RNA sequence: ACCCCUAUACCUUCUGAUGAAUUAACUAGAAAUAACUUUGCAAGGAGAGCCAAAGCUAAGACCCCCGAAACCAGACGA
RNA sequence: GCCUGGUGAUAGCUGGUUGUCCAAGAUAGAAUCUUAGUUCAACUUUAAAUUUGCCCACAGAACCAAAUCCCCUUGUAAAUUUAACUGUUAGUCCAAAGAGGAACAGCUCUUUGGACACUAGGAAAAAACCUUGUAGAGAGAGUAAAAAAUUUAACA
RNA sequence: ACCUCGGAGCAGAACCCAACCUCCGAGCAGUACAUGCUAAGACUUCACCAGUCAAAGCGAACCUCAAUUGAUCCAAUAACUUGACCAACGGAACAAGUUACCCUAGGG
């Protein structure tokens, strides 16, 4: 009497591991709950998927988690902590490769 | 419980768009956006399309 | 499940007992290995079959020279159960262009650069 | 397969058996404070920072503020929050006391030390004051990092500073057209007696700033040097070019820097006048050119792409006709 | 399909294929997306923007559609004010 | 990641306790849950004194479970406030009770009664 | 010659029962859209029609044998 | 009924498919009135164009075991793309991790890896265990795997 | 008893992984009416079909939930749009029981 459960794998996880060159708009990793958070130059979709906002190299770090004050779930999770207790998460960053443009000589007026 | 109705623009006319609204509440008037006037304009609902 | 096997590093750390057993010096080690396939790649996983093809040991009982560098040592650590390793020792020098043709690698592990066929 | 942590893990020392006996962050703000402190600490894992990075004074000050809070109108005005502050006294006393460290911050933020002296930091002790004449009525002051037009800086400025020799220097850290390293100076007055400027040996006379059109926004350095022993020194832009580092290296024995004031310039019509009139060359015009957009390698069968895909890879928007 | 007709002994086109697809002269078949005019009330505007697109076909879909039409449909067409005419020749491929 | 040295850097549920008799075993002795009833003919002195008790207890690191009030009675009206306390020491029983004794304003009585 | 030693008939169907006494004769891969190879000519090719943004023309090279119960029409039969 | 015709009916089913010699070549799946079948994919094959492929080191991949991904060096020689098509798939057993069953089955269902549907030697015979692979002749030689070991009970 | 979709275990750490295996669920509701238009770059349920994410831009302000669903043709409509418990859920436009009289082609 166990019907259902025939759903397939979502094929989620990391698409660009650390060190990988990444162009703008590449999906870095799709998750189902926030396993990785967006860091520098990384955006988030409605599906909690991390994509890239610049061209560069993906890096994963461990950072202090300080949520938005209007996020009453995580903020209520803060205030229960003891006085030294600091939350960390793993973040994903894109270190941007190129300069965003050069000055070039155009005309000798 | 809900109804899919069409919403006809009052100006820049011939423009419709569909919405959901309850069976029991009143006839919708909205401020949608006409891309023909390219403004926000009152729409009035004219016909229920399908009772979803 | 049968998987690829990591081997810990304590396995590849010699003891002075072993320096008494085999003929090695931890200071000034040897440059070149002689590797020989002495076991089949049949009934072995496909990764070991590949490493045997990379090291150039498709034919058994045929010696091959390698460098004693950590990359080649990593490949050798994968297939160390199929091969035999001895140091290439060189009693005289490495062969010059004069002695290039007249060499012979002996069984001992040494490579002699003058190979007559006369008795001493 | 666990490998043990390299240094201490976070949330280790506070991890006790009795959490309910431990007093907690009652707030959001305290966690933000502690959290920022832990952000600034050096760690052993990979972090964002790796990749993207006397007694009489206290006596007179205590009696001074103690006399300040004693007046009834100060308390009554402050509790009715209609009390204010004279900005001028704060300005001049700021010029006196802790201004030099702040001008040091502004010179470090604007990269005057990494470029002007290869990182040799110093402190501008002298509260220098430079201003350009804006007609006859008013005059545009130069503070550290201001914007001043080259029309305002057409004529050499009035320099006043309270001190007792001196060598004053102006440079343009970025305005060099040919070399990406050197900089054109604008005027270098030396051996200056006291605090009058006119009696200085005008070695290199005054040019206005000339930033080229579209070449962005320029910074212009007023150095002011404590001189000990008066030394002799020494419109062609091959002659206005030098570097302040190895200039100062020749003369650092009996001269130390004592004053900064630097400012920004952009293009203006006066710079048309500078290039054409007195430099006698055509003006260079620059444009900020962004890199071309990445598109992947074009496929034979661009499966499921829209029809726009063929336009990413073409270069003419006109009907080509081929062999016909 | 019919490989040899009974009257002419020629190949025949499948007219479903012509009725749904567009052969560009370079070999690309353009199609419309399935369900682009169904149940639009329950689709997000991103999805509706995706369905109102002219989508190219696969390689094997392309070869399947080539085999199901004839050489009349594979031919240069110099129409007057053709909307798709700038998409026939293939610009700037590096294979 | 499970094999890296920074494994479990992000865990936090051991830092929140997301969840009665007295404990007097052999050496470490403590009262169970208590009740402190405050009855007065004044809302003001009972509420305010309950504040002073409650701020003492927070200022001396005591678990204060509740600080509710009981309904009044038709008599004049008698008001009650119940400020629960759990866990004291031998010395801290004496030192804690002597201040509540020595801080009563006017005619408001006490209770060190326990639960049920 | 045998004795010695070695040696689990063939086809087919399954991951690893079928059919055949034997001989002779008979008995089972049919299509050139597109691609490829080779020529011709070449911004044109083709002996009208057709194709052509190096193409077009020509050739070469690819698609089995036997076997039901049935259904229908018309006859012949007590 | 039987005969002739339609009729070379139709058959996803059974059976059969004829010279030589060489080469390359075996186990993911998804849909389906579908599980005796097809279509797409995966794998396979040829031709072509190009440039990397494989092995991999630090670093790196989450909160609520064995390992893998990623990956420069290095060791090697392949890979991807373009063109054109066929064929194959309930695999079996062994080792390992498991599920169902009786911690039965030469039982059923997944995963990782071997081997077998490719050779030879051994294990009694012997698909799947061990040794071993690339092809010929030799009345040469060195080897690999490779032979089951056990025998007991006095008592103050 | 089931047939489609989702979550968890099996399947401990990238992805994938079966069973008439073990347990939960779904076939909506609510809010908004810029839930406008366009468009680089990507992910993808092992094919296809479907699905997802999205910077910049123009125009304006100053969506939650996991699943929450259905192709083509055809209809209806001036148009925009709408149409299945087609749930056997890749869906034939509409077809039940039974044969120890069964029959044929095969398999065990
Ligand atoms: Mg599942
Ligand atoms: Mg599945
Ligand atoms: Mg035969
Ligand atoms: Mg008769
Ligand atoms: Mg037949
Ligand atoms: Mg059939
Ligand atoms: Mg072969
Ligand atoms: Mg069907
Ligand atoms: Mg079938
Ligand atoms: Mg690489
Ligand atoms: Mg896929
Ligand atoms: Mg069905
Ligand atoms: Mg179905």
């Amino acid at each position: 009497k166990n019907l259902g459960g025939k759903s397939s794998g979502r094929r989620q996880g990391i698409k660009k591991m650390e060190g990988h060159y990444v162009h703008a708009g590449n999906i870095i990793a799709t998750q189902r709950h926030f396993r990785w958070h967006p860091g520098a130059h990384v955006g988030v979709g409605k599906n909690k998927c991390l994509y890239a906002l610049e061209e560069g190299i993906v890096r994963y770090t461990k950072e202090v988690y300080v949520p938005h004050p209007r996020n009453t779930e995580a903020v209520d999770l803060i205030t229960r902590l003891p006085k030294g207790a600091v939350l960390y998460k793993t973040f994903v960053h894109v270190v941007p490769a190129k300069p965003e443009g050069t000055f070039k000589l155009v005309a000798m007026l | 419980k809900n109804i899919l109705v069409r919403m006809v623009s009052e100006a820049g006319t011939g423009f419709c768009f569909n919405t959901k609204r309850n069976r029991l509440r009143e006839k919708l008037t909205l401020l949608h956006y006409d891309p023909v006037v390219k403004q926000r304009v009152l729409f009035v609902e004219k016909k229920k399309i399908r009772s979803l | 499940k049968f998987t690829r096997s990591r081997i810990p590093e304590k396995v590849f750390q010699a003891s002075p007992e072993d320096h008494e057993k085999y003929g090695g010096d931890p200071q000034n080690p040897h440059k070149l290995h002689i590797v020989t396939r002495i076991k089949s790649t049949r009934r072995r996983p496909y990764w070991e079959k590949d490493i045997i093809k990379m090291l150039g040991l498709e034919k058994a009982h045929t010696p091959q020279v390698h460098k004693n560098i950590p990359s080649v040592n990593a490949k050798l650590k994968v297939v160390k159960h199929l091969i035999r390793i001895k140091p290439l020792k060189l009693p005289q020098g490495l062969p010059a262009e004069e002695n290039m043709s007249n060499t012979c690698l002996k069984s001992t592990g040494e490579l002699v650069v003058q190979w007559h066929l006369k008795p001493v | 397969r666990r490998t043990p942590p390299l240094g201490p893990m976070p949330n280790s020392d506070i991890d006790l058996s009795n959490l309910e006996r431990l007093e907690k962050y009652r707030s959001f703000d305290r966690y933000r404070r502690r959290a920022e402190q832990e952000a600034q600490a050096p760690h052993w894992w990979r972090t964002y920072r790796e990749y993207f990075g006397r007694t009489q004074q206290l006596l007179e000050r205590k009696q001074a503020i103690q006399e300040l809070r004693a007046n009834v109108e100060e308390e009554r005005a402050a509790r009715l929050r209609t009390a204010s502050v004279p900005l001028d006294a704060v300005r001049a006393e700021w010029e006196r006391t802790c201004g030099p460290y702040h001008k040091q911050r502004l010179a470090e933020y604007y990269g005057l030390y990494r470029d002007l002296f290869h990182g040799a930091t110093f402190v501008p002790r002298v509260p220098l004051h430079v201003a350009y004449a804006v007609g006859e009525d008013d005059l545009m002051p130069v503070y550290c990092g201001n914007e001043v037009t080259p029309t305002e800086a057409a004529q050499a400025p009035e320099v006043t500073y309270e001190a007792e020799l001196w060598t004053l220097l102006l440079t343009s850290l970025d305005g060099h057209l040919l070399e990406p390293d050197a900089e054109y100076l604008h005027w270098l007055l030396t051996n200056i007696p006291g605090n009058r400027v006119a009696e200085g040996q005008v070695t290199c006379p005054y040019l206005p700033p000339f930033p080229a059109r579209g070449s962005g926004i320029h910074r212009l350095a007023f150095l002011l040097f404590k001189q000990d022993q008066p030394i002799d020194f020494s419109y062609q832009l091959a002659q206005r070019t030098f570097r302040t580092f190895d200039f100062y290296k020749k003369h650092q024995e009996t001269m130390t820097p004592a004053g900064l004031s630097f400012f920004q310039c952009r293009w203006d019509d006066s710079v048309t006048y500078i290039f054409h009139q007195l430099l006698d060359m055509r003006e260079p015009v620059f444009e900020f050119v962004r890199p071309p957009p990445y598109h992947p390698k074009q496929k034979r069968f661009p499966h499921r792409q829209p029809l726009r895909y063929l336009d990413r890879y073409r270069d003419s928007h006109e009907p080509t006709y081929g062999i016909y | 399909l019919t490989y040899f007709s009974a009257r002419k002994g020629k190949r025949k086109t499948v007219k479903a294929v012509i009725d749904r697809f567009l052969r560009l002269h370079c070999g690309l078949w353009v199609r419309r997306k399935a369900g682009y005019k169904k149940k639009l009330w329950k689709k997000t505007p991103a999805r509706k923007k995706r369905l109102r697109e002219f989508v190219f076909c696969n390689k094997t879909q392309s070869k399947l559609l080539d085999k199901m039409t004839t050489s009349f449909w594979k031919r240069r067409n110099w129409y007057v004010d053709d909307p798709y005419q700038k998409y026939h020749d293939r610009t700037n491929l590096k294979v | 990641y499970k094999t890296k040295p920074t494994h479990g850097i992000g865990k936090y549920k051991h830092l929140i306790k997301a969840e009665v008799r007295a404990i007097n075993l052999g050496t470490d002795y403590e009262y169970g849950v208590l009740n402190i009833h405050l009855t007065a003919y004044d809302m003001t002195l009972a509420e305010s004194y309950a504040q002073y008790v409650h701020n003492l207890c927070n200022s001396l690191s005591i678990k204060v479970e509740e600080s509710y009030a009981m309904p009044t009675k038709t008599i004049l009206t008698t008001h009650e406030r119940v400020v629960q306390i759990s866990g004291l020491s031998a010395t801290f029983a004496e030192i804690f009770l002597e201040i509540i004794q020595s801080s009563l304003p006017e005619g408001v009585r006490l209770s060190v009664k326990e639960h049920t």
